[PDB]
């Protein structure tokens, strides 16, 4: 309930019964209780593989081994084009139970057998703790993508290019650097009219 | 079933026939009939749907700049414009073949780009952008202005900012503001600019955002202003060997008053335009202070209307009560305003085509085509919409009691005197002018061209004479060298004038003779016909012989039956509605003769013009049939060249054209037949009786055919005109 | 061809020709309530922006606010400028 | 205490609101609540005119290279295209929480989830001050921004020349001599 | 600052001219039908 | 709703990517273009404009 | 459905009703004219506006009135 703009108003179905709900919805995408049943984990896989995916770009580009935009392009490996077959079976049988524990359990597991608990560890009230963990991962995965684009150096090289270095290399001084600022204008200044539409009722 | 759309009319959201969407479009706009409509609700949606519009014009603008900046070569097009054309944008079309391609790559650029004849590039080029730069900057900011605009609509729908009711009717602040802030201050401004950029623009500069605080716009500078010295501000302007663009010949003035055109580019001086936009900045600011408001000295526009009633009683009562009924309805208003922005558009076109503003215009032939053919049809519509507008106040606002004796019940009160005298001019000027010339076309039939009628027109050659023409041997008034008129403004503002007006190369008072002669009075037959429908239409909206309450059915109602003979087309609308083909077929005359003069005017042959201008035979093979042979040579077994989508377009519009005969030969009921037996066809077949309508077929109601038929015709009619002249211009001269 | 003895005395004429003798002509056009006293019958904002709020109080015998000071001044550098103006195109 | 020598305030003096001279001659003050975000205005205005007028003085008297207005583009260590959003952040932030606490709770000004006052007095005395200068600031900022553009002089530099010379080095001088100070 | 790509026209050309159209006139023909309750 | 979605996923994904991967020659347009200069100079008849 | 609405200019001549096609008019009785009748019309819901009662009425501008007004599946004539 510490919404998303320090006084802000809730959206009428996104009360807190959500777990990471600060009540950021502005397209009303969600409008269903269907849709939320499923955008849930549209948004707890999408941010887990990427939380899988931070640990692997980040230490690809700490030990040694070529760039991650150019991994897959020359390739020690074996038969390009058949490993990908099997890079199809073994997943269509997992994602056979994945969507049927997703199916007949409430909106919470997936393995092949049950909710994969192994250990006691936390199935409480830090399942808001890893998605708050995936959501930051998402947006951590966007910024490679985008050193993979303009400065073409990895996570660490530009975090070593900036990082113990002044302002004066970061967007603003940057190939892409006069959209952002304008966007940033724009969504520093929104807010301050969406207050202006719920001010005048 | 009761369907939401539409929502503001219940009785239309009510029945199941498809006639609901094609109504619940056409009713949408009629705030005045809609359910629950008080009158405040009624000002307040009219003020959100006017920042509406304005939002749409800003963005459209910006839409043409950014494409201008982007796709266009305006940085090339400054060094030189009597050469390389416009370009207006690029095409990409997974349609095209290889020449298509290949041949539409034109004006210097690397792909599909088509030319620009709208005269954006000679604007732009005159106020003073040179770059790309400014063009992008000028297109961010109107995009932006734009935003603001939607924006305000609509947060003054929101319920604590709502104006109420008595904030509009308030006539004498309204006009304070419109005439002084946004007539007076805008031009003020426009001047501002004119001085600051656009002369040292043209004097050869780069006054952008940056440095315009340390540039002096004239070497001496506020001093002459303060003091009243002011035609310091004159002393030594550019001249007459004057390169634009650069510093060769560049005077130091920048308020003169001259007049003629620039000897180099064929336009007016920019100094006139400065000085000409401050002094009716003057004029109008001083205007703006004629009316009360929260203040002591204004005038009352009710005393001024009580108060002009003539004695002798001329006039019943004179205006008494009109301001309660100019105040009270819209229609009215927007009658007024329909009528003084439509002749202001005609004054628009017969001027630019004249008298041209704009740098290297009028050596952009195509550009003089479009822009004066654009603006008279515009003019036509609008004018077509004030007198519909005066036949919707008749029939919705107009009150009798509140208007006993004023002038506006002596006008229905005298009705048949006008109806009947229109008929009469009309009748007169169409019997004579197609006499002359068919007997001019029998003469030119037969071996004979010296036994046929040519009047001279005498009194416009006069008026000429008149104006300084020394051609015709007058000598009066401005063309003889001792009158008073030419002495006393011989000293500053006649020598250019003189110097444009007897120049036979110029647009400026082109010489007349026989044919313009009859050609204005066709024109003339024009107007007084057109006139005749639209004013016939508005006086009988209250009732006429054959129907005595014609009010009670509202503006446009179908017929009332096949009863007392029969009464087809009774309404004003359908006065209206036959209006429009009179409207179509006198521009077309206006702009067929603008068109031909200045074709013979700029190919070199006025003679061909003063031949065969007089008989109809002239027109057919000389204008239509000669001309169209680039056009429609566009695409053959041959090839293609440029002008192969406007040979595409020239046949569009006759198939528009042909189905719009439709809708108006064949009327309704033999549709509605046809309709139900392929109703019964879906009905009854087999493995397609598995899908039905939602709501019931039928066919087009009597009223919207009418509608929808002269959409066609108006749609096939301009399309066809403006691709034949485009076509035929741009491949002469382009 | 002073500025100051054009402008000024203009504006002196013009403010002495409002002051005797066109003021009580002015004043015989203050009385339009035969026709409109009621501008607008209204309550609220959108109403008083529109009706009178204030009132400027004169002590001058005769009663010129500041507006008709505004009114005859701003004629009589009108027509001061033009006369300049006119002076200016050497003669 | 009203503008003119006489009126009857109009329908925005009570007896007061901040500090009141009955100076609405076109009459807008009079919506309620609407009068209430005009004086909260005209008070942030006034802020914002005292720091700048202390800015630009404080500029000067502190012997800074260039003047006030040449003072965007001389050279910095970000240096400029990266110092627009920080200044958009910055200013969010504090900015709806001014707002947001205006709006909901109180009616009067802050700077941080306060009634904002840790070691200050307040009464009506240090209220019309307060107004009566930001008023004072804000026709000052404008004549700093107007003699600025016609002298191209320091605001020092304008006082001093001014009396060094009373009669004379006046308006008239300097807009009738104006190809002399450019 | 401003400039779009080269690739613009290829993108924004079908959409506007069979994505737009297919979006509007589906939405459009699903509010036209709708029965009031 | 679904299939609704899937349609317009498909339609964006194959719509947008027909942009910038349809080059298999869209017969003129798509930088296969004028590899003549085709009417440039060309433009009027009478005068010849460019 | 439409508007069907009888004056008091009538004189009860039964022209109006031999005319209708969908007997929506009828005859009532009444002590304003000669012939001792008056027309009425107590069913416009089945109206379809053909305007054959305006024809056939004799009093010049007439005594009965058909105002078009909103569609229906019986006004309109549908027999689909
Ligand atoms: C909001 C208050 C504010 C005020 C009063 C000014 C005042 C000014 N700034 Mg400025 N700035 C302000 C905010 C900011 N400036 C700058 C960074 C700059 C730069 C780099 C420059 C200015 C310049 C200017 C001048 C522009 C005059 C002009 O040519 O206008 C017409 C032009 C436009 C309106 C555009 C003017 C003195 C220019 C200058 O110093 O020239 C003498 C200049 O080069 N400012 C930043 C950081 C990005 C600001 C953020 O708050
Ligand atoms: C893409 C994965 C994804 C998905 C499916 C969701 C799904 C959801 N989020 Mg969510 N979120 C995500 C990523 C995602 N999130 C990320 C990365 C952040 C951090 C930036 C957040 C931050 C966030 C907050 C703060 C809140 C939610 C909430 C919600 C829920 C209700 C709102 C709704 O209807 O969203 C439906 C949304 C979608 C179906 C996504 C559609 C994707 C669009 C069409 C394309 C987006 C592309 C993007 C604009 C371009 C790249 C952006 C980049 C340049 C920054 C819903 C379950 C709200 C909630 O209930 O609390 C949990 C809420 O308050 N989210
Ligand atoms: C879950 C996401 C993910 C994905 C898709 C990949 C994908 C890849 N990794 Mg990788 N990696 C990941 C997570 C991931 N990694 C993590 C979390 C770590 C940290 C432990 C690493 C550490 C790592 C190293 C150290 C190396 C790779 C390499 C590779 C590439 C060769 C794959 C292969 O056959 O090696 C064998 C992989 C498996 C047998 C995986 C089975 C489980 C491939 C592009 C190799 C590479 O790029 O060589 C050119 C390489 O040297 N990765
Ligand atoms: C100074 C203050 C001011 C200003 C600037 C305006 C301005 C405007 N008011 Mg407005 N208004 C004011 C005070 C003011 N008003 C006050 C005090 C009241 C209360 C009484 C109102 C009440 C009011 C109402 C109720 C409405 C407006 C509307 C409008 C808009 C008219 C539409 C338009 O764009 O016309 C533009 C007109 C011109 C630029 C002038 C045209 C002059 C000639 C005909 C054109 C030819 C000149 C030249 C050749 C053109 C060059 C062409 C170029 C491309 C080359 C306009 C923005 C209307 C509107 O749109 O609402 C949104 C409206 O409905 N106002
Ligand atoms: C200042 C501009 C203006 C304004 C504000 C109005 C406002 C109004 N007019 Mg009006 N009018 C105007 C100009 C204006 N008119 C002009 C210039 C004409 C002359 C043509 C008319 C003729 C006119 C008539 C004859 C009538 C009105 C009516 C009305 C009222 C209802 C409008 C409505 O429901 O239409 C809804 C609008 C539509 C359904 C749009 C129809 C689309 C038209 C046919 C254009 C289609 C061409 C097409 C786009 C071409 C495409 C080409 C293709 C190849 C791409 C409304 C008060 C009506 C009224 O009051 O009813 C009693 C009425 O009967 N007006
Ligand atoms: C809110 C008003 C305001 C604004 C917008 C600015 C803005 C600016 N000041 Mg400034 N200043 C202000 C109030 C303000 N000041 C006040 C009240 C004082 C008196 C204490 C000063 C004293 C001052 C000095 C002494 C200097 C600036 C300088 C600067 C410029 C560089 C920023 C910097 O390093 O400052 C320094 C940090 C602070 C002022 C804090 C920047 C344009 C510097 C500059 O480049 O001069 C043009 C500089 O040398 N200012
Ligand atoms: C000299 C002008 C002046 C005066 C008289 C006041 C007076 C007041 N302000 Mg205020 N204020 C000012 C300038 C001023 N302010 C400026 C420039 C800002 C912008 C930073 C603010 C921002 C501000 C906020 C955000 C708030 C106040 C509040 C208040 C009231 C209670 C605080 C107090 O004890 O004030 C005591 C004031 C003084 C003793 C005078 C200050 C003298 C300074 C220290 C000299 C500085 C010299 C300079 C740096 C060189 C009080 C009426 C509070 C309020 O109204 O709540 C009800 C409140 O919340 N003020
Ligand atoms: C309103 C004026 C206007 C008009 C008529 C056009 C017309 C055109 N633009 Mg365009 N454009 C405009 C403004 C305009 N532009 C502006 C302001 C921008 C800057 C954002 C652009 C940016 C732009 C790009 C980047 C491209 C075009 C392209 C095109 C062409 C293909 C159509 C298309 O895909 O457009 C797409 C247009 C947009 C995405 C911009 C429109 C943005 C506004 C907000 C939409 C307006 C909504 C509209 C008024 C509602 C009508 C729909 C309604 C009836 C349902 C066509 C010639 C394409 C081209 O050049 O091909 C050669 C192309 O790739 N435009
Ligand atoms: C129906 C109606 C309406 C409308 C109407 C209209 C539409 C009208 C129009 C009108 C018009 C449209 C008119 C026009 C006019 C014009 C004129 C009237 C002109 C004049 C001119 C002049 C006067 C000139 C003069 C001169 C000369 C000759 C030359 C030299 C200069 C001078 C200036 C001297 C309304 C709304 C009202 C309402 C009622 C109904
Ligand atoms: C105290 C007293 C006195 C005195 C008084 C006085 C003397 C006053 C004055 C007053 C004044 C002295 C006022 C003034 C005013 C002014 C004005 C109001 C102005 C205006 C201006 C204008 C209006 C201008 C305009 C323009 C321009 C800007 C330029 C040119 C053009 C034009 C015209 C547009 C005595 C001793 C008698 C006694 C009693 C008491
Ligand atoms: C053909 C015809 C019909 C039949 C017309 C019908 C059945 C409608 C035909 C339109 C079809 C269904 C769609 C036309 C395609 C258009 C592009 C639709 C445009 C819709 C706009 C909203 C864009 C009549 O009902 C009619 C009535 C009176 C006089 C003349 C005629 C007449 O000529």
């Amino acid at each position: 309930r510490p919404m998303w703009y320090p006084g802000a108003t809730a959206p009428a179905h996104l009360d807190g019964s959500m777990l990471g709900d600060y009540g950021f919805d502005p397209l009303r995408l969600g409008v269903n209780k269907d849709n939320l049943k499923w955008f849930r984990e549209a948004e707890l896989t999408n941010g887990r593989w990427a939380m899988a995916a931070v640990v692997g770009i980040l230490f690809t580009d700490a030990v040694g081994l070529p760039k991650f935009w150019t991994a897959g392009a020359e390739k020690y490996a074996l038969d390009n084009q058949t490993l990908a077959l099997i890079e199809v079976a073994v997943f269509a049988v997992l994602e056979g139970k994945r969507y049927e524990i997703y199916k007949k359990t409430g909106e919470t597991g997936f393995l092949s057998f049950a909710p994969f608990d192994p250990m006691g560890m936390k199935s409480e009230e830090m399942k808001l703790k890893e998605l708050k963990n995936g959501r930051l991962a998402m947006l951590a995965f966007l910024g490679f993508c985008s050193q993979a684009a303009v400065y073409g150096k990895g996570p660490i090289e530009t975090l070593q290019l900036h990082l113990a270095d002044p302002g004066h290399n970061n967007i603003y001084t940057s190939s892409v650097g006069p959209e952002t600022a304008v966007t940033v204008a724009v969504l520093c200044v929104l807010p301050m009219i969406i207050e202006a539409t719920k001010t005048l009722n | 079933a009761t369907k939401l759309f539409p929502k503001f009319s219940q009785g239309l959201a009510q029945d199941p026939t498809t006639r609901r969407i094609w109504y619940g479009l056409a009713m949408a706009h009629d705030f005045e009939s809609h359910d629950g409509m008080t009158e405040e609700n009624l000002y307040q949606k009219i003020f959100a749907s006017h920042f509406g519009q304005l939002s749409i014009i800003f963005l459209w603008t910006s839409g043409n700049l950014f494409h201008v900046a982007w796709q266009g070569n305006f940085e090339q097009w400054v060094t030189d414009p009597v050469h390389i054309r416009p370009i207006a944008h690029a095409i990409w079309d997974p349609h095209f073949g290889q020449p298509a391609v290949e041949a539409f790559t034109r004006g210097g650029a690397s792909g599909p780009v088509n030319i620009s004849t709208s005269g954006v590039y000679q604007w732009w080029y005159t106020i003073g952008m040179r770059t790309n730069q400014d063009l992008y900057v000028g297109s961010v900011f109107l995009a932006l202005v734009s935003a603001i605009f939607l924006f305000a609509g609509w947060l003054h729908l929101q319920p604590n900012f709502q104006p109420s009711l008595s904030w509009f009717k308030d006539a004498e602040s309204r006009l304070n503001h419109h005439l002084s802030g946004l007539f007076g201050v805008s031009s003020l401004a426009w001047t501002g600019h004119l001085v600051h950029v656009a002369i040292p623009e043209s004097r050869g500069q780069h006054v952008g955002w940056d440095n315009f605080l340390s540039v002096l716009p004239h070497p001496q500078g506020l001093t002459p202003f303060f003091t009243g010295n002011w035609a310091a501000y004159a002393q030594s302007p550019d001249t007459a060997s004057h390169v634009f663009g650069t510093a060769q010949g560049s005077g130091q003035a920048i308020l003169t008053f001259l007049g003629g055109f620039h000897p180099q580019t064929q336009s007016l001086w920019l100094t006139d335009m400065a000085h000409h936009h401050l002094a009716i900045a003057v004029i109008f600011i001083v205007a703006g202070h004629m009316y009360r408001t929260n203040f002591g000295i204004g005038h009352r526009m009710q005393a001024i209307l009580e108060a002009h009633t003539p004695p002798s009683g001329s006039l019943g009562a004179g205006h008494k009560g009109l301001f309660d009924t100019v105040n009270n309805s819209l229609h009215f208003q927007l009658g007024l305003a329909l009528a003084s922005v439509g002749t202001i558009t005609s004054l628009v076109a017969q001027h630019m085509y004249s008298l041209p503003p704009y740098a290297f215009q009028a050596i952009d032939f195509t550009t003089q085509a479009a822009l004066y053919t654009h603006h008279q049809y515009i003019a036509g519509f609008i004018m077509c919409g004030a007198f519909a507008h005066g036949a919707i106040f008749f029939i919705r606002d107009y009150d009798p009691e509140q208007n006993k004796g004023n002038v506006l019940a002596r006008m229905l009160d005298h009705k048949e005197a006008l109806i009947s005298h229109l008929s009469w001019v009309s009748l007169f000027l169409g019997f004579h002018t197609l006499g002359l010339y068919v007997h001019n076309d029998v003469m030119q039939a037969f071996g004979t061209p010296e036994k046929q009628i040519l009047i001279e027109p005498v009194f416009a050659q006069w008026i000429q004479a008149a104006h300084g023409k020394a051609l015709y041997g007058f000598d009066f008034l401005l063309s003889s060298k001792t009158s008073a008129a030419f002495a006393n403004g011989q000293s500053l503002w006649l020598p250019g004038w003189l110097d444009a007006i007897n120049n036979n190369q110029n647009s400026l008072f082109l010489t007349i003779g026989p044919g313009d002669f009859l050609v204005h009075h066709a024109i003339a037959l024009g107007l007084h016909t057109t006139t005749l429908i639209l004013v016939k239409g508005a006086l009988d909206a209250r009732g006429s012989k054959l129907m005595p309450d014609k009010k009670d059915f509202g503006y446009s109602f179908p017929c009332d039956g096949p009863g007392r003979g029969g009464t087809c087309d009774i309404s004003a609308y359908d006065a209206f509605y036959l209006a429009v083909f009179w409207m179509l077929n006198t521009i077309g005359w206006v702009t067929f003769y603008w068109h031909w003069k200045h074709l013979t005017l700029w190919q070199g042959n006025v003679a061909q013009f003063d031949e065969s201008s007089t008989y109809l035979m002239g027109w057919l093979r000389d204008y239509l049939w000669l001309n169209s042979s680039q056009l429609i040579n566009g695409y053959n077994p041959f090839g293609m060249n440029s002008l192969s989508v406007w040979a595409w377009t020239f046949l569009f519009g006759h198939l528009i054209y042909a189905t719009g005969f439709m809708f108006l030969i064949s009327w309704r009921g033999y549709w509605q037949e046809l309709i139900e037996t392929l109703v019964w066809a879906h009905e009854k077949t087999p493995l397609a009786n598995l899908v039905y309508w939602k709501d019931k077929p039928v066919a087009l109601s009597i009223v919207q055919a009418r509608l929808v038929g002269l959409a066609h015709f108006s749609v096939g009619y301009i399309f066809t005109y403006a691709a034949f002249l485009i076509a035929s211009t741009s491949g002469r001269f382009g | 061809l002073d500025p100051q003895i054009v402008i000024s005395g203009s504006t002196a004429a013009f403010l002495a020709i409002g002051r005797f003798v066109f003021l009580g002509y002015q004043r015989r056009e203050a009385n339009f309530d035969s026709t409109v006293g009621p501008k607008t019958t209204g309550a609220t904002y959108f109403d008083d922006l529109q009706k009178n709020s204030t009132i400027f109080a004169t002590n001058d015998p005769a009663g010129f606010n500041i507006i008709d000071v505004a009114g005859w001044g701003a004629l009589g550098h009108a027509v001061g400028f033009a006369v300049l103006a006119i002076n200016s195109l050497q003669g | 205490p009203t503008w003119l020598p006489g009126l009857n305030p109009p329908a925005h003096l009570k007896g007061a609101l901040a500090g009141d001279n009955g100076f609405d001659p076109l009459g807008l003050g009079q919506d309620e609540g609407r009068l209430k975000w005009y004086a909260e205005a005209e008070k942030t205005n006034g802020r914002w005119a005292m720091m700048a007028v202390a800015g630009i003085l404080g500029q000067e008297l502190l012997g800074v290279t260039p003047a006030w207005w040449e003072a965007g583009a001389k050279e910095y260590d970000i240096p400029a295209q990266a110092l627009t959003p920080i200044e958009f952040i910055v200013m969010g932030f504090l900015e709806i929480k001014r707002y947001q606490g205006f709006k909901q709770t109180g009616t009067s000004g802050f700077i941080n989830s306060f009634p904002f006052d840790p070691a200050g007095m307040n009464s009506p005395s240090m209220a019309t001050k307060e107004v009566k200068n930001g008023r004072l600031a804000m026709v000052a900022f404008i004549g700093f921004c107007v003699q600025a553009l016609a002298t191209r002089t320091q605001p020092i530099e304008g006082l001093t020349a001014h009396l060094a010379d009373p009669f004379g080095k006046n308006i008239t001088y300097y807009l009738t001599h104006l190809p002399e100070t450019l | 600052p401003f400039v779009p790509p080269s690739w613009a026209p290829s993108v924004f050309v079908p959409l506007t001219g069979l994505v737009l159209p297919a979006i509007a006139m589906a939405t459009l023909f699903v509010y036209i039908e709708k029965e009031a309750p | 709703e679904s299939l609704r979605a899937l349609v317009a996923l498909s339609g964006i994904a194959a719509i947008v990517t027909y942009g910038l991967k349809g080059a298999k020659d869209a017969d003129l347009p798509i930088t296969k273009g004028p590899q003549t200069t085709g009417e440039n100079g060309k433009g009027g008849s009478v005068r010849s404009r460019l | 459905a439409h508007i069907v609405k009888i004056y008091d200019t009538c004189i009860g001549c039964t022209q109006c009703v031999r005319a209708c096609p969908l007997d929506v008019l009828e005859m009532v009785p009444w002590d304003g004219c000669k012939a001792s009748q008056m027309a009425s019309a107590p069913r416009t819901e089945d109206c379809v506006g053909c305007k054959r009662c305006e024809t056939a009425c004799p009093t010049d501008f007439l005594s009965v009135r058909v105002y078009l007004g909103s569609e229906s599946t019986r006004s309109m004539g549908l027999s689909y």
